[PDB]
């Protein structure tokens, strides 16, 4: 026995953000065996066929152990029958199909019946005649299997992938598989909800405001990658707790009533772990950092308003329901679906295009909107996206990019460096990409965000970038302001009079370890010299980009930072004015 | 057992004594193969490990072949056989995806059987070619 | 190519 | 496999320490575990260059949790060893694997070379290979238990792994096994070599730690084993021309200096035999013309890049920053100090053949933490199926992932001479989507390039505005010191120059079982006639006359009347 | 591929015509890739006949429609089942039946939403549950059919918003797509 | 592959490697698929000379159809063979 693993008692209670689906199921699994009589009163056939699909790690494993935990449970005798991807297949050829036969042959006797084929995209490939008749004999088997001239029985059949097209295109049919159960990686409210179901039987409990900054600090998060999060932030809490045990091959007498995690765990656990939605790519998109955050939030949050204004975010009164049945329960029926169409008819052309100086921190902008829509579905055109495939074409990958956003709405087409992306993109991959966005219906909700350093509006009126209507949509980047400056650099006069005492240099042990039994003055720095220095830092960053800013500040962070422990600020001072004068 | 699992039954008429031109290679393969096994007590108080590997490279009938199979028969003596497993990477199941792995453990597993053990490919570009290639 | 092959023939070997 | 544990690696104690708590730490402190009901890490992918020491760590991991009480199972894998032609065998295969590694619960699976039985999965490719990745993923981490396995695998990229088999579950973790700096490998020469009956000094082991730049782990260890053989045909010749066993005794078998040193002669390590730039510190020949100027290089690339503060990034381990220091009783201090990194390029200039080979891969002997991408021509247009710009995205990506890393362009007026324009966009594009304080050094060398390339030209996007060095032709003074040491060989006595001299005797058997004539006023004419001749020389031309001067001075290294030796000098220089 | 696969073809082909008569035994093949049968079993005296089953045009999705909701006993309206015919282009049978099934579950989901959160059965009325039209136009946003899974969707008629703007040239260009392409199958059907 | 063919390979290469080096007995072996044998008897100490018969070119099948029709009654002159074998480029003696 592993006391540590995984457990297989999982309530439908510890899955976070995937309350529709929950209730989905319990009508194809429960509901036809409780009131059989309600699908006699129509002619309808439950629907026993159920695809999960979506990035690893989003508990499609996980919805299907509670369900089997589920049926694992007095006065329903719900038998199930778990398969890997392609465990079916015997030792020989001639005996696989009949296994698979055998599979259903037994799900049909025990007559209440769940199958769960996990990973069945190597079970069920699409047929091919380039690849193998046995691949193709296992998918006939199986499609006639499901649904040939014989009832099946009363048997749910659930597959799992993260790569649904890679199935056989008769398999996914009313029948078979009837629903498709898209898993997406959580967004805010769902990462705070697996966050609080992680946190729940732990000692002394995470705050809810600490709880909500771990949600916005985790995106691309999937519920694997939350959990493992939890487990790093207690196993850095274990071992600057009780350090000694990682020395001693003997084990120590250890209570676990002294480990209480913290909040810098936390933080040294984010900084550590890559999410699997960003191994294979660079990372993931981020806020905009705390010290570029006085350039560049106020422009930010006129481009936050532009944008829900233009795809409606903020509103959402017939989208984003947590669970239809919540719906039914909660909120009286009305007892003329037009209202529908006047509120779709708010998206008509979703594009925006963010123009700016050659330095004013376009790639900041750009990683903080992307954050900002969460519910969005990024498709990055960028050159460094379509070129990384020697393979592909870079025709193929702005079709398969568009086509990509617009199978999985809502969607951004996000264009970065669109000043370079026009000089080192062929002029007809422009005009391909545009006939694909004319396709399209205007209520679609597939945005068009463009970034750009000095691009003109001579591009945009009457050039390549004409055919996408850019012409409202032009938000110019300014630069940064005398006040945004003001702020900006005040963050560095507070790192000029801190005091050496107070930086966070941390001191080594002057004594050894607590070690465990086995078990059997003030700163010289004038008000004036600091009014000084702010002067003298200002009026040489007089129309400055965020970039120009960046650089006046790294260096005088530098000369800050080498008198860290000085007591006598006054060589600094007139150091940085030597400097920047 | 059912591969090409065969030892390759040399001859002890192909020695150095019949390799003309080559004789820096066989005083280094005398270190890798003979004197491990006739010193070991010397190797041993190093701690050292010879040489597992050695890559022939040359144009064709250089002697490469006979190099391997003097090898064999070189320290084939004192009841101490060298088993010389050869094989080739111009074989119709050479190329052979989920067969040509199993005949290789397969080699691996009898060529770790028989102790000493020589295990010959007469053309490795033809098992193991570049996968950055066209 | 990758595909496998019938249970080796029985050998009845009796008559 | 021989027995193995943690003391026979040498400078991976960071991940020791991680693996520690995934295969151990669960073993003997279960309650503390369940304290905050987290299943512990199990899944590790240890990649990096070949020789780094990863099937090593394997191998020691289960050998040092296995004791009295509870032994740990090791398993392993070749690359791909499990393929029958019937794919469902190999799937029985797999799980008769992962079964037997529950029943033995305490247990451990290592994959080498997983990316070769584990690649990304595609349609344009044999189902077996898609089979086995489905059925591996459901093993790891599927709908019940796998018991206490814990799975490694090996790889030298890791991007070539199936996404889905990285993720937390299965091969959560991800190490980097880098290639030793000179303290790892100073402690990999003292564990190779500890064992032996008379030891080497620490002077020379830290000689030999600085001699072996660019070799990993496997490479110092083919070194010692070469050097103890070179000393075996050294000492006892004669067992090499004997058809049976002579008697030797160890006692007079002792490595020398010399045997390493032909040893370092022969040794080739896996970054001598890659493509790019190799890290070579300055030739002993050439540090009196180009130490002034790359020292001006060192204190240039320490002001932009941080690396003589070390004042809060110096975590080398999270566990050893616990162990001797304190923690704090506001944290945007961490800020300020990632904020002195602004954009950290330099574009080294000079004229043609002025030592720039030299210089910058003594800049990258000079940064030893950081992780060198290289985008020379060579090194974008060796893999044959790999496109350029491909290959430029590639570099970039790696250098993005494994901060901080240098890309390094040397020969920059070749480069954007052959590299198209729209590779030179797609690398400013790359460089421009960057954080200021991310440490990505951009680091070129060119040879007699213009500044209007710089200014308004292809360059332009990658603000070479005040990071432009310029290596200068050497001086007068450096010129002279240049030349000391070929008048030195010019005034050694032929009895100090080593002749490799004959045998006396034979050698024993086994048995079965005068005044060289220089005047310092001649010394002083050569002397005078070689800075005249080399007036504005750059680095290679240089090198020109001290190689004729040398072959001059080599021809006459017997004779004791230096006269006609300095006459044929004179005569050169003319 | 292996000679288990041909030699099972060239004993369905020696089988069904060879060298002896089979006799009164009719042969159907049932198939999504026709293109993947054998080429010498597509010829009379083995599978003499292909019959095309196609998606359903819109008369047989009205027909396939009314079969479907036929034993319910609140029934639908005949413009509905057109309106519904209408808005189902790319939808198989299997897809209709699917869709009256779905439009039935949100019916039963709304009318008794208790049930859906207990354990035991809960004596539900049968006879007061009724299929609005409303039911039917969430499981039409709700469903895909499996002609555009895999693919994106089917062209789909003018969206009742523009009609205004565009339904008139629209039957400009459907009457002279009709005149030239014969669209009213003039007396051939 | 089966078992009894098998063994029949790994006697067939114990008892070439068996025959002495004073060689009198020689094994000659014909095949129209030469990488259809085992690879094992193609290695150094087994069947390692090859003969390739081709196909024959003109003169070939010249001499050829001289030797077929040699025994008839009635004769054929030369011209026509050698026309007759300048049509057949691709025709074994068969
Ligand atoms: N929505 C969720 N709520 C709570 N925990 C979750 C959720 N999603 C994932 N987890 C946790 O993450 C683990 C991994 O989830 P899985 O269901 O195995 O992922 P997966 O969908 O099967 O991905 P693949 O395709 O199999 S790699 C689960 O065992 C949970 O511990
Ligand atoms: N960091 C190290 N410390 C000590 N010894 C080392 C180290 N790295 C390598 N070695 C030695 O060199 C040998 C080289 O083998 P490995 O280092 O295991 O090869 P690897 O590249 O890590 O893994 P592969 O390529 O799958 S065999 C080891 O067996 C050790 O004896
Ligand atoms: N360098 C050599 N010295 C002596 N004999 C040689 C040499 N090279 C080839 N031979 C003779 O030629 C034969 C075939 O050469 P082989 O080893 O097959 O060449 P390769 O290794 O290039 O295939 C050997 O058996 C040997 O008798
Ligand atoms: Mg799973």
């Amino acid at each position: 026995l592993d006391p540590l693993g995984v457990d297989m008692n999982v309530n439908f209670d510890d899955i976070g953000g995937l309350d529709n689906y929950i209730d989905q199921l319990k009508e194809m699994v429960a509901l036809p065996l409780l009131y059989p009589e309600l699908y006699q009163n129509f002619n309808i056939t439950p629907p026993r066929g159920v695809l999960f699909h979506g990035p690893p790690g989003t508990g499609k494993t996980l919805m299907a152990r509670a369900l089997a935990a589920s049926c694992s449970s007095d006065e329903r005798k719900i038998t199930f029958f778990m398969r890997k991807g392609a465990d079916i297949l015997s030792k020989w050829v001639g005996e696989a199909e009949r296994q698979l036969r055998l599979l259903f042959e037994e799900a049909k006797k025990h007559q209440p019946s769940i199958i769960f084929f996990d990973e069945i995209d190597g079970l069920a490939p699409v047929r091919s005649s380039k690849q193998e008749q046995i691949h193709a004999s296992i998918v006939s088997t199986l499609l006639a299997l499901m649904d040939g001239m014989d009832n099946r029985g009363q048997v749910i059949v659930i597959g799992a992938t993260n790569r649904p097209d890679a199935v056989d295109p008769a398999l996914r049919r009313p029948g078979r598989f009837d629903r498709e159960f898209y898993f997406p990686l959580p967004d805010v409210k769902a990462r705070f909800k697996i966050l609080q179901i992680q946190t729940r039987k732990w000692s002394s409990p995470l705050s809810t405001n600490f709880i909500d900054k771990l949600a916005f600090l985790t995106k691309g998060y999937g519920g694997a990658d939350l959990r493992s999060l939890c487990t790093e932030a207690a196993l850095i809490s274990i071992q600057r707790s009780f350090p000694q045990i990682y020395r001693s091959n003997d084990k120590l007498l250890v209570d676990p009533s002294k480990i209480k995690v913290k909040v810098s765990d936390f933080m040294l656990a984010l900084k550590k772990i890559v999410p699997s939605s960003a191994r294979s790519t660079g990372s993931s998109p981020q806020p905009l950092p705390e010290l570029i955050k006085p350039l560049l939030a106020d422009q930010l949050n006129n481009l936050k308003n532009k944008l829900d204004y233009m795809l409606n975010i903020k509103d959402t009164t017939f989208q984003r329901n947590t669970s239809l049945l919540q719906n039914f329960i909660d909120y009286e029926e009305y007892s003329y679906e037009f209202f529908e169409s006047m509120a779709e008819s708010q998206i008509c052309k979703p594009r925006l295009l963010i123009n700016g100086p050659k330095g004013n921190g376009q790639q900041y902008v750009g990683a903080a909107i992307l954050n900002y829509l969460e519910e969005f579905n990024v498709q990055n055109l960028d050159l460094a996206s379509l070129v990384s495939e020697s393979s592909r074409t870079i025709e193929a990958a702005v079709v398969q990019s568009f086509m990509e956003a617009k199978k999985r709405q809502p969607s951004v087409v996000f264009i970065p460096n669109l000043d370079i992306w026009i000089n080192t993109i062929p002029e007809n991959v422009i005009l391909v990409l545009s006939g694909l966005f004319r396709s399209l219906q205007s209520n679609e909700k597939i945005l068009l965000l463009c970034l750009a350093e000095n691009l003109d509006i001579s591009e945009v009126k009457n050039g390549i970038l004409s055919d996408f209507a850019f012409d409202k949509n032009i938000f110019q980047l300014h630069k940064p302001s005398k006040e945004n400056i003001t702020r900006y650099f005040s963050n560095l006069i507070e790192l000029l009079k801190t005091k050496p005492s107070d930086i966070p240099m941390k001191k080594r042990r002057v004594k050894p370890l607590p070690e465990l039994q086995k078990v059997t003055k003030e700163l010289i720095l004038t008000p004036e010299q600091i009014k000084k220095v702010s002067a003298c830092l200002i009026e040489h960053c007089q129309n400055f980009t965020v970039s120009q800013l960046e650089d006046v500040h790294s260096s005088v962070a530098k000369i800050i930072w080498k008198s860290k422990s000085a007591w006598d600020k006054t060589g600094t001072v007139d150091e940085i004015i030597k400097f920047l004068s | 057992e059912i591969a090409d699992l065969d030892p390759l039954g040399v001859d002890m008429n192909v020695n150095f004594d019949d390799i003309g031109g080559l004789d820096n290679y066989i005083d280094q393969l005398k270190e890798m193969v003979a004197l491990p096994l006739l010193y070991p007590e010397l190797y041993q108080n190093f701690n050292i490990t010879p040489p597992r590997g050695v890559l022939f490279h040359g144009p064709p009938g250089t002697g490469k072949t006979l190099m391997a199979r003097a090898l064999a028969a070189s320290c084939s003596s004192d009841e101490r056989k060298i088993t010389f497993f050869m094989r080739k990477g111009a074989d119709i199941l050479s190329k052979w995806v989920g067969e040509a792995e199993r005949q290789l453990r397969l080699l691996f597993e009898e060529a770790k059987k028989h102790q000493p053990s020589i295990i010959f490919f007469d053309e490795i570009d033809g098992l193991a070619p570049v996968r950055s290639s066209k | 190519k990758s595909t496998g092959g019938k249970a080796p023939r029985k050998q009845l070997a009796s008559k």
